[PDB]
């Protein structure tokens, strides 16, 4: 749909989640194996957000399909 | 990063089911599992061998030192058996071998035990001796030493022997001798390398007296208790005998 | 505006500069006609205009890693159709210019580079040999 509006929408609750901190095992394992490339992918799409440019939104897409290659495994 | 970049290493602990490479050949899964645990063993022992790490990792936070014995406290004994490997090179002790009683991991151990060195083709008196005879120097400082009690003290304060006692007691008895065997030798260093007010407290072990002496438990769990306080007894005798 | 265009309209349809970040700097040509007096780049044969663009649209869509495939085949039939379209540096300065400032995976980074590689840059070197003796 090419809808960026919805797909910030449908992934900011998840960035605002895992901002407020780790609080069991499971999740500071994940915090440790995945929370790197979470934060340079919001990086990203905040600065797209900042200066409408694709080539920010592909490196952003980019960590975050690398991400889930590695979830879906 | 704060948290995020240098506590990767210790995800392949921490993350039960690790997936490094999203895409890899799926002939080759536990190989690639003892892989990964190699080289996060590798670095986990090599990180605690500089300050920079010691310190970034024992950070007074929700650290990487805590979630390493938080995951050492949960029956998985693919994980439990492979962090017992770490904390035994951590602290440079002698691996024994792999058994279910504690009297033939305890003979393992020995620092008397016979080496290759000691053959006469090799080294027939002089390296012998150098084991089992003991240094002339009894005021010198020793820098190992201080290494090794300021790691100690780093991880008894986030709680090692607790999780320690849960594991020779919740677990299987290939781990259980390990983890005994452990907890001996960690014993036996608090009270040559640490201040006094740092190990006067610690020979009591109250989580393991308490569950030795409690009898509304099931009684395994008292019996393996009581089992584990005579084996540390004898770990100590072992200790106090000295090389031969 | 022409990544939004490129949706709903064809290339075939379509058929019937384009360089977003080529300046003076940062061109493996353009630098030396003011610093070592390069005459200036020949006009090439609106109908290269658009392939321009739509090949660099094409290799920046191709730094997501989501679906190569269609994009290399796409750069694959643009190579087949039109040989002469991977011929102007002036192109090969902003896809490298892209390549140093993106994240490309190898293969799709080898597979951008070879695109480039039976070139002939026959200005360059001739302008070059002039200004030499
Ligand atoms: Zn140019």
């Amino acid at each position: 749909e090419r809808n960026v509006k919805g797909m910030f929408e449908v992934l900011e609750p998840l960035h605002a989640m895992m901002e407020r901190g780790p609080q069991t095992l499971k999740e500071t394992s994940f915090n440790q194996a995945y929370g790197r490339d979470l934060m340079e992918a919001q990086e990203w799409c905040r600065k797209y957000m900042k200066s409408g440019n694709v080539k920010d939104l592909t490196q952003a897409w980019d960590l975050y399909y690398h991400v889930f290659r590695r979830i879906s495994k | 990063r704060a948290d995020v970049e240098l506590e990767r290493i210790l995800a392949p602990y921490t993350d039960f089911h690790y997936r490094h490479s999203p895409d890899t050949a799926e002939g080759q899964l536990k190989e690639d599992r003892e892989a990964r645990f190699l080289a996060s063993k590798m670095g986990i022992i090599a990180t605690f061998r500089s300050w920079a790490g010691i310190i970034n990792l024992c950070k007074p936070g929700n650290s990487g030192i805590q979630s390493l014995i938080g995951v050492l406290c949960i029956p998985n004994m693919e994980i439990r058996r492979g962090l017992l490997e770490v904390l035994y090179d951590i602290f440079r002790l002698p691996l024994p071998v792999v058994t279910e009683e504690f009297i033939e991991a305890l003979l393992s151990v020995d620092p008397g035990r016979f080496q290759d060195s000691w053959r006469l083709s090799d080294g027939f008196v002089a390296a012998e001796a150098k084991t089992i005879l003991p240094h002339r120097a009894r005021s010198r400082p020793d820098l190992m030493d201080n290494y090794l009690a300021l790691i100690l003290s780093a991880f008894i304060r986030n709680g090692l022997l607790e999780g320690l006692v849960e594991v020779i007691t919740n677990s299987d008895d290939h781990i259980s001798v390990r983890a005994t065997i452990l907890l001996g030798e960690l014993l036996h260093m608090a009270n040559t390398i640490l201040p006094h007010s740092h190990s006067h407290h610690l020979h009591c072990l109250p989580t393991l007296m308490n569950m030795a002496a409690s009898f509304d438990i099931p009684k395994e769990k008292r019996l393996r208790a009581s089992a584990a306080l005579n084996c540390l007894k004898r770990f100590h005798e072992m200790k106090k005998r000295g090389p031969k | 505006s022409f990544h939004l265009l490129r949706q709903q309209m064809s290339l075939t349809e379509i058929m019937n500069t384009g360089l977003q970040e080529h300046t003076d700097d940062n061109c493996l040509y353009c630098v030396c006609i003011e610093i070592l007096g390069f005459q200036p780049s020949n006009q090439l044969s609106m109908c290269r205009i658009l392939l321009r663009k739509e090949v660099l649209r094409l290799v920046i869509n191709l730094s997501s890693s989501v679906s190569t495939k269609c994009h290399e085949t796409g750069l694959l039939t643009i190579k087949e159709k039109y040989p002469q379209t991977f011929d102007d540096i002036c192109l090969y300065s902003e896809v490298s210019h892209l390549l140093s400032h993106c994240t490309f995976r190898l293969p799709c980074r080898r597979f951008i580079q070879e695109l480039f590689q039976d070139v002939q840059f026959l200005q360059m070197h001739e302008e070059a040999e002039a200004v030499l003796a």
